[PDB]
RNA sequence: ACUCUGGUUUCUCUUCAGAUCGCAUAAAUCUUUCGCCUUUUACUAAAGAUUUCCGUGGAGAGGAACAACUCUGAGUCUUAACCCAAUUUUUUGAGGCCUUGCUUUGGCAAGGCUA
């Protein structure tokens, strides 16, 4: 009666206000109804599904964007008919979803690196840097290279649109370079050649 | 070194209370200062789309500027915490300064708009019917008949009323030279154009 | 004038008639002359022309209405009163009326009350609704619900309506609304098997200084203490009413024997020298109590001798070793230690046990998981009473009637109560709206938090 | 205060006075002067202006009066006879005219405060019109006369000219609004005070002549006051006053005897305190201590004027000789406000104003406690005596002799006599007084009437306040936490109680709505609702005005509707009303209570309406004074009038409902004439019940309105701007961007400031004052009030119009966007099909 | 026009500080949020709580200088030429008699008579 279905509702804060799910009354009620229906058919003793750890996204007249997070990729699909004037292929991380039957493009998946994977990579870099008191420079740089390509070859198309990840990669790279520099000499160099 | 202002209407939305409200609202007056966001850094800044925030129900005529949100803070934004209500208005001080001291202190200078007496306009007001019964005693006169209407100190004294604090008071307590900011009233005003 | 000629009686649907909501107009937000539609179940403004109820009547073709104040039925499109014996059930649900004959025999009858929806229920066993996890309030109210004398005092609105109230007082909202909730709980002709105390919750929130809010759960013992004190204070009138219903039912008397202890580093000879001073000698303080606070022994810190952690077990008389002349309990304040002895002097007709399950350690708040083994049918407290007060108190046997049980971590606290239905040996566990028949043996296996006992 | 209590029992020594005027004209400062007169321990600070009535923290911080503050003091007159003054300090801001209206109801006379430097401002004219229409005595108090001396520096002749011009303009306004000849205001008649509340100056001609008499002696101050104004020159040779100037440079008696001494007093202090001030004070009989001559110029002026002018007696003379006592003014008060009128038995009993009799107290204001939990009703005791601990019957606003359901029995708690910051706790209050009543909060919303619980059944209620302005600004409110909705609803009902003009309603979409008069009004409402009362965080939507719907052409199709049983058919058409007819209906020029003959004569004479059509009028508007007309145009030869009249009430009610809630939006229907052409009525009375006719009447009203070319009407504000000569261009520039056109830009006589009058849409007026003050460096100040409804440009029903999400629409697209977004906010369908 | 009232300035000291101590405005420390981050010492900038410092007011106390000069307040704030009375007292026509009631008598009460 007090319209509190919007309080605990989770949506993707990674996207702008007009890009994430719009929390109307009808569609929030529909999403909570869907989650309740799915949770009903699962016995509590056998397993459970938590609303807080779940995300429910709708697409209606009042929601032009469909949101989901699959395998570390945060994707937002936007049909060409909704809010989409025309297609731009200049952006690298936008997938041109194409209707197979009509051989025509109908939607665009806007890819983005999930924040959980961001935090995982940042924690991996922190773990590498912490275990570097006795570690040689070659081993530190090898661990950096391994983690960095494991991240990049996975999110090859999704990093570019993810501006928060670009700033994180540079920060972590500079952090490990500073680690090597301070391993060399205590005082920081004014300029240190990249060679 | 002084300020030509006669009232504090010049500092509308540009005073201490207005700047306190700005800082507490994480908002920047165009000529005012800028501060880091208050303790409510992420209180409701990233509120998502809602049926109450629905832009489809909002009629746009003129954008709600920061000045609107500071002049009427409890109306034009949500969560107005640590917000000070600025002074609404003071009646326009209409003091007319005199350039030539030779002119009389009480004088109808051209700046004042003329008053239409409009005696020819139909207007009837009660009259004593020329009753000769009432005659003033020979020893009664208007008050202060001997004293003149104005002296050479009248215009200067009147001008001292509409003066900044050090010069509008005839006596005070001495202050150390450190405590006197001679330019504090310069940056408190709006920065000149160009 | 054309009563008994209304053709809209069949239009009334008793399923949606829920009077648990606040009596305010759906548009004008006015409590005055609130009219409840009997077709849609909503509240409206009034009977007159250009009123919200009148407009609603000619809009949705809802021709039957009920006056929530005067208990009268009206057909606003025609504006004539409806008087019939068929609709008398609705008025009873809205404003239950309990006579002395019904009140006296309310504890000696056993029949499944019939609800409109088709689900059977019982009066006094009705489970309350949860609003943002307020299970502590529901448990406390159900514990007070099972108390016969307080219920009978609150089942009659005239028992406290004609008392004097201070002009600025708001504590009386906790009395009349509590009586309304008691009447609703014991309603034998309720339309549903559950009662939702929205107005009662608003009264609790308003009377408190924003304490025990509906949104966030609170301590059961603290809420019960505040509720009992407010009921005693509100019913005290514009004076010091020493003997109220709450005082006569729950309040007892105990004697406190306090002996201050010197600093531990003080030598024995100097300790004996200070023993001559009255500061470190016994001091008698006789203070009445609203409830008895029983402190559990510290939970086991290791496993047993068989490498298997064991749930602590304590007899009821072991935690009842307090409140007697033999046991001396040390009170370690932040400054000095005291040896405060307790001596029972006046057993109340109904005794309330408040086990201190939650204590705050040096860093956080922990819950004691100790399980108390207590017989629920025969406990004698004559031994704990003094020889001077055992003669006047010829009755000491107590029977458990309610047991509030807290389960889970303090943050994710869950409150359940095992009530005893008077007139039958059955015990009912009340978890939120769910009523479950629980065998008498299973109650003692739960973490008892608040208990109420009857002398009989 | 025992003498104060004993003065209450004498209705002849009681004055119920309302202080009214434009914003910042010295009303509050005047009440502060009166309190300083009566309370020796309460003294204004040297620099900070004491604001004794401004008890609200919002009033103190904003520096603007917001709510009325009652003050009950014992003020002696010129002859030393003490009276009992009930003084209402009404706010001067145009957005808070509701408090002024509430004060005027429980008052018998009006003291109008006008700034001397300023002319007759917008709120001055509005309150003059309101007080005249409320049938109250009008007295002018031209305040801030020090401005003409220390600020404008005008010669005394020009100061007299400015004061005379102000008096002439006020007299012209009163003559235009009223008809009574004896309403002429002039200081000779004693209706006008000249005062300076900053420097504690207050005098009439009588009081200043009394000063002469006390100083010189052997002078009839009453007869001397009749010469101290107008073109009555004084001849020193003959010691007599002549209408002809004896000399070329002879001054008026007012100038020579009043304005010259005032100028000399205010000029020997501001400029010559150091030398020749003690000589002047000795010449005036004023003695000041050594430590009092060391004060600054402004406190010195205040002290010197307090010594020279003493107590405030000219104001008391004005309010005693011209403002009638409760006993004298009871009869017009009952004739105007009471529903039953003076003809009823109680109406006759009210005119006696007997302290012992039928208790009938009318309350128009409600003041909240410190915690905000409890409200105290405030109003006038018009008959009988109320007592503490006494049960009362508290009639509502919908209470009538038939229903008797809006009333409720309550026990009166403690009673108080309210004087701003402190209240005198009393045990009883006789008739003709103002009393604070507790224990009566719950049944009272807006105005109310309090009577004895038993023994009085003839007792009707008093007519509710007819506010001078309509609350058109609407804002939606929602809590930040949806779980705290009950707290917000309690706060909404509290602010509804505490604001006479506030209107809190819930739309069909569950959106809570607050109706206000302006930006400052709703800002204060929201500040109260957040800080006090609800004590919770609340979200505010962007302000949006409320629209009205009309028709610009007659319907091209004879719309028809049928009852569900299909036994009744109504044919109706809708056409626009004649110009000025809706305004006349709203202004209560013509009433539904008029007999058909006079109504037909008025419509035929002043509107050229045919006698057959003029006498067939059935109902007016959504309400009794609504701006819509229902005309029964059915030919008697075709439909039986007696058969048709059997369902007249039901079709009238359906018409009122349909005009209340329009087809296009849930908005009022304005300026539409409805003609009943064909009305087939069933004969059996079971099939022609209200529940069948009323929905059918509403549907046929909707169909007739929709077929006729519909338009949206928006509220337009009237704006008065005080700006200098160089700031007029900036005002023009600001008004251009907001669809505002200027109707008048005239210089203020006696001041270098100009006055620009313009009409601005109320939806483009948001932030208009802020923009005007920012663009003019604060030199242009404006007040906006609702004036009239105007048709929104464009076609509301044009489905080809495309509305952009966050872009202002052009002029042709305004109506369509307004209707669509209003429907979206209300929660209705996307668009209205003409079929429905 | 009467009599008593009895300072101002300055240097110290001791305490109390609401109040814009201050119509001016510093620094340090601690605890939270950040910003830089690689460790001290510096910091970034907001909030909260402290301390110090540059100053300030009132009162109290003790010296010095002009100690001799007067204030203010109180006290009753104290005087004659020529001119005057229909609303309260030195110019004011206000007198007497009788009746009857009544008081223990004296007297009182009312009315009448005038000139």
């Amino acid at each position: 009666p007090n319209n509190e279905n919007i309080v605990g509702y989770n949506n993707k804060k990674c996207w702008p206000r007009d890009a994430r799910m719009r929390l109307m009354k009808h569609d929030v009620n529909l999403g909570r109804a869907v989650f309740w229906d799915i949770k009903n058919r699962l016995p509590r003793s056998v397993t459970t599904v938590q609303w807080e750890n779940s995300f429910v996204s709708v697409y209606s007249k009042d929601n032009p964007n469909l949101l989901f997070n699959m395998c570390g990729f945060e994707c937002r699909i936007l049909p060409k008919c909704r809010t989409s004037y025309e297609e731009f292929t200049h952006k690298d991380g936008v997938w041109n979803l194409q209707n197979e039957v009509t051989k025509e493009r109908t939607a665009q998946c806007f890819l983005r690196v999930d924040d959980e994977s961001m935090q995982r990579f940042h924690n991996r870099v922190r773990q590498i840097l912490m275990a570097s008191g006795s570690t040689t420079f070659t081993k530190i740089v090898n661990k950096w290279n391994t983690a960095l390509i494991g991240l990049m070859t996975y999110f090859r198309e999704a990093v570019v649109n993810t501006q928060e990840l670009l700033d994180l990669l540079v920060k972590c790279e500079n952090k490990i370079q500073t680690r090597i520099k301070i391993g060399l000499n205590s005082k920081m160099p004014s300029r240190f050649p990249p060679v | 070194l002084l300020t030509d202002l006669v009232d504090d209407n010049y500092f509308y939305l540009f005073d201490l209370k207005a700047f306190f409200t700005s800082k507490a609202l994480n908002m920047a007056i165009p000529g005012g200062p800028k501060f880091e966001p208050l303790v409510r850094d992420i209180n409701l800044q990233d509120e998502d789309w809602n049926e109450f925030n629905d832009i489809n129900k909002i009629i746009i005529r003129q954008p709600i500027r920061t000045e609107y949100k500071i002049a009427f803070p409890y109306l034009y934004n949500n969560l107005p915490h640590h917000v000070h209500l600025t002074w609404y208005h003071t009646p326009n001080v209409v003091f007319i300064k005199t350039e030539d001291p030779d002119l009389p202190a009480f004088y109808f200078d051209p700046l004042i708009n003329p008053i239409s007496h409009r005696h020819s306009v139909k207007s009837q007001e009660p009259l004593p019917d020329d009753d000769e019964e009432f005659e003033l005693p020979e020893f009664v006169e208007p008050f202060l008949k001997d004293t003149p209407l104005y002296t050479d100190n009248t215009a200067n004294g009147i001008a001292l009323l509409w003066a900044p604090r050090p010069f509008n008071l005839r006596s005070g307590r001495t202050r150390r030279a450190l405590d006197i900011p001679l330019v504090k009233n310069w940056y408190r005003e709006h920065c000149p154009a160009g | 004038r054309r009563s008994r000629h209304c053709p809209y009686l069949d239009t009334i649907n008793r399923s949606v008639l829920d009077f648990d909501f606040e009596k305010l107009c759906s548009i004008s937000l006015s409590h005055i002359n609130a009219y409840a539609c009997l077709v849609c179940g909503k509240y409206f403004q009034g009977r007159g022309l250009k009123s919200h109820a009148y407009i609603h009547s000619v809009q949705f073709s809802h021709h039957v209405f009920l006056n929530l104040h005067t208990l009268k039925f009206y057909c606003l499109p025609d504006n004539y009163e409806i008087i019939d014996s068929s609709l008398e059930d609705i008025t009873y649900v809205l404003k239950p009326t309990f006579t002395k004959q019904q009140i006296a025999n309310l504890d000696k009858q056993a029949k499944l009350s019939r609800a409109y929806d088709g689900t059977t229920y019982l009066p006094g066993i009705v489970g309350l609704n949860n609003i943002k996890a307020n299970d502590y309030a529901n448990a406390v109210l159900q514990a007070l619900s099972n108390v016969p004398p307080l219920r009978n005092y609150f089942l009659e609105e005239d028992n406290y309506k004609n008392i004097k109230r201070p002009p600025g007082d708001i504590m009386f909202l906790l009395v009349q609304r509590f009586g309304e909730l008691m009447r609703k709980l014991w309603n034998p002709r309720n339309f549903k098997a559950h009662v939702s105390p929205h107005e009662m919750l608003q009264a609790v929130v308003l009377c408190s200084k924003k304490t025990f809010q509906i949104t966030k759960q609170g301590d059961g013992v603290d809420f019960l203490s505040w509720f009992l004190n407010a009921l005693h204070s509100a019913l005290g009138g514009t004076k010091k009413k020493k003997k109220t219903i709450v005082t006569d039912v729950f309040q007892g008397s105990m004697r406190i024997f306090t002996k201050k202890l010197p600093h531990p580093d003080l030598p024995a000879e100097e300790k004996e020298q200070l023993l001559h001073n009255d500061e470190y000698q016994e001091t008698m303080v006789e203070s009445t109590f609203m409830y008895l606070t029983l402190d559990l022994p510290t939970a086991p810190l290791y496993k047993d001798e068989k490498e298997q952690l064991i749930i602590p077990q304590v007899p009821l008389f072991n935690i009842l070793a307090k409140f007697n002349g033999i046991t001396e309990k040390e009170y370690k304040t932040y400054k000095e230690n005291f040896l405060k002895r307790f001596q029972l002097t006046k057993l109340p007709p109904y005794l309330i046990f408040c086990i201190k399950r939650f204590t705050k350690n040096n860093f956080f708040v922990e819950k004691n998981p100790t399980i108390v083994n207590f017989p629920i049918t025969n406990v004698d407290l004559r031994e704990y009473l003094s020889e001077e007060v055992q003669a006047v108190h010829k009755n000491t046997t107590y029977d458990l009637i309610a047991n509030i049980v807290h389960d889970g971590k303090p943050s994710e606290g869950s409150y359940r109560i095992h009530v005893l239905h008077h007139g039958t040996g059955k015990w009912y566990e009340l978890q939120d709206l769910q009523v479950t028949d629980i065998l008498p043996q299973m109650i003692t296996l739960s973490e008892a938090y608040i208990q109420i006992w009857k002398r009989r | 205060m025992d003498f104060l209590a004993d003065l209450m029992d004498n209705s002849e020594l009681i004055r119920n006075v309302t202080l009214c005027g434009h914003l910042h004209h010295g009303k509050t400062c005047f009440v502060d002067c009166l309190i300083e007169q009566t309370h020796p321990e309460i003294r204004k600070r040297y620099d900070q202006d004491l604001c004794y009535t401004d008890i609200l923290f919002t009033e103190q911080e904003r520096g603007v009066g917001i709510k009325s503050t009652p003050v009950t003091v014992v003020l002696p007159d010129t002859k030393g006879k003490s009276y009992l003054f009930n003084i209402m300090d009404t706010p001067g801001h145009v957005n808070f005219s509701d408090e002024v209206t509430a004060g005027l109801r429980i008052s018998d006379g009006v003291v109008l405060f006008i700034d001397a430097a300023e002319g007759v401002m917008l709120n001055t004219e509005r309150l003059i019109k309101h007080a005249v229409q409320e049938r109250l005595a009008v007295t002018v108090c031209i305040n801030k006369i020090d401005r003409l001396i220390l600020e404008l520096k005008l010669p005394p002749t020009d100061a007299y000219y400015k004061l005379r011009h102000i008096v002439d303009e006020v007299n012209g306004l009163i003559s235009m609004y009223s008809t009574d000849e004896n309403l002429i205001l002039s200081p000779l008649l004693g209706n006008v005070c000249f005062s300076s509340s900053q420097y504690s100056i207050c005098f009439t001609l009588g009081s200043f002549a009394k000063i002469y008499a006390d100083t010189f002696g052997d002078i009839n101050y009453q007869e001397f006051a009749k010469r101290l104004w107008g073109d009555i020159y004084f001849n020193p040779k003959t010691r007599k006053f002549t209408k002809k100037a004896p000399t070329s440079s002879s001054q008026r008696s007012f100038v020579e005897f009043i304005l010259e001494p005032l100028y000399k007093i205010l000029a020997q202090v501001v400029g010559d305190v150091d030398t020749s001030l003690p000589r002047t004070l000795d010449e005036l009989g004023i003695h000041l201590t050594k430590e009092e001559l060391k004060l600054n110029i402004r406190p010195l002026l205040r002290l010197v004027c307090k010594k020279f002018f003493g107590e405030f007696t000219g104001f008391v003379d004005m309010c005693v000789q011209h403002i009638p006592s409760p006993k004298v003014g009871a009869k017009p008060k009952i004739e105007h406000t009471y529903t039953g009128g003076v003809d009823s038995d109680l109406g006759e009993a009210m005119s006696d104003c007997d302290p012992d009799g039928p208790l009938m107290c009318h309350t128009t204001k409600m003041y909240s406690t410190d915690d905000g939990v409890q409200f105290h009703a405030f109003g006038r005791v018009l008959s009988g005596t109320i007592h503490a601990g006494q049960p009362v019957k508290v009639l509502g606003e919908n209470y009538t002799l038939e229903d008797e359901e809006d009333s409720q029995i309550c026990t009166v708690g403690r009673l108080w006599i309210s004087v701003a910051r402190y209240h005198i706790e009393v045990n009883r209050v006789p008739a003709g007084n103002w009393v604070l009543i507790e224990g009566v909060d719950q049944p009272i919303v807006k105005t109310a009437t309090i009577t004895e619980p038993r023994g009085n059944e003839e007792a009707q209620i008093f007519r509710p306040l007819k506010f001078n302005t309509t609350s058109v600004i609407k804002i939606a409110v929602e809590p930040v936490n949806p779980s705290e909705l009950p707290k917000m609803l309690d706060g909404l009902r509290k602010v509804n109680k505490s604001y006479p003009s506030l209107t809190t309603k819930v739309e069909e979409s569950g959106e809570h709505v607050i109706l206000g008069t302006g930006e400052l009004y709703l800002d204060c409402v929201m500040h109260d609702l957040r800080k006090m009362y609800s004590e919770i965080d609340i979200k505010v939507a962007d302000p949006v005005v409320t629209f009205c719907e009309t028709v610009v052409e007659t319907s091209s199709l004879k719309c028809f509707a049928e009852t569900p049983n299909k036994k009744n058919k109504i044919t109706m058409i809708a056409e626009p009303l004649e110009k000025g007819l809706a305004e006349d209906i709203e202004n209560e020029v013509v009433q539904i209570t008029w007999n058909r003959k006079k109504l037909g004569e008025f419509f035929q004479t002043k509107y050229d309406w045919d006698l057959l059509a003029a006498r067939s009028i059935w109902a007016f508007g959504p309400d009794a004074t609504g701006p819509n007309i229902l005309v029964d145009d059915t030919l008697p030869s075709e439909v039986d009038k007696a058969l048709l009249g059997s369902v007249k009430d039901s079709i009238v009610q359906g018409f009122q409902w349909g005009t209340r809630e329009g087809p296009l939006c849930d908005e009022l229907i304005r300026n539409v004439k409805f003609k009943i052409l064909d009305a087939v009525v069933a004969q059996e009375p079971l099939h022609r019940g209200g529940g069948q006719i009323i929905p059918t009447a509403r549907r046929v009203v909707y169909s007739a309105f929709l077929m006729a070319t519909p338009r949206l009407m928006e509220p337009y504000y009237f704006v008065e701007v005080q700006a200098p000569a160089d700031c007029v261009s900036a005002v023009y520039t600001v008004l251009a961007r907001r669809r505002g056109h200027v109707t008048q830009d005239a210089p203020i006589p006696g001041s270098p400031l100009y006055t620009i009058k313009a009409f601005i849409p109320a939806i483009d007026s948001f932030g208009f004052e802020t923009d005007l003050r920012t663009h003019t460096q604060g030199q242009a100040f404006s007040l906006s009030v609702f004036h009239h409804w105007q048709i929104v440009p464009g076609d509301p029903l044009d489905k080809s119009i495309v509305i952009r999400p966050l872009e202002p629409q052009p002029a042709p697209h305004l109506a369509r966007e307004f209707m669509i977004k209003t429907r979206r906010r209300k929660g209705l369908s996307e668009d209205v099909s003409i079929s429905k």
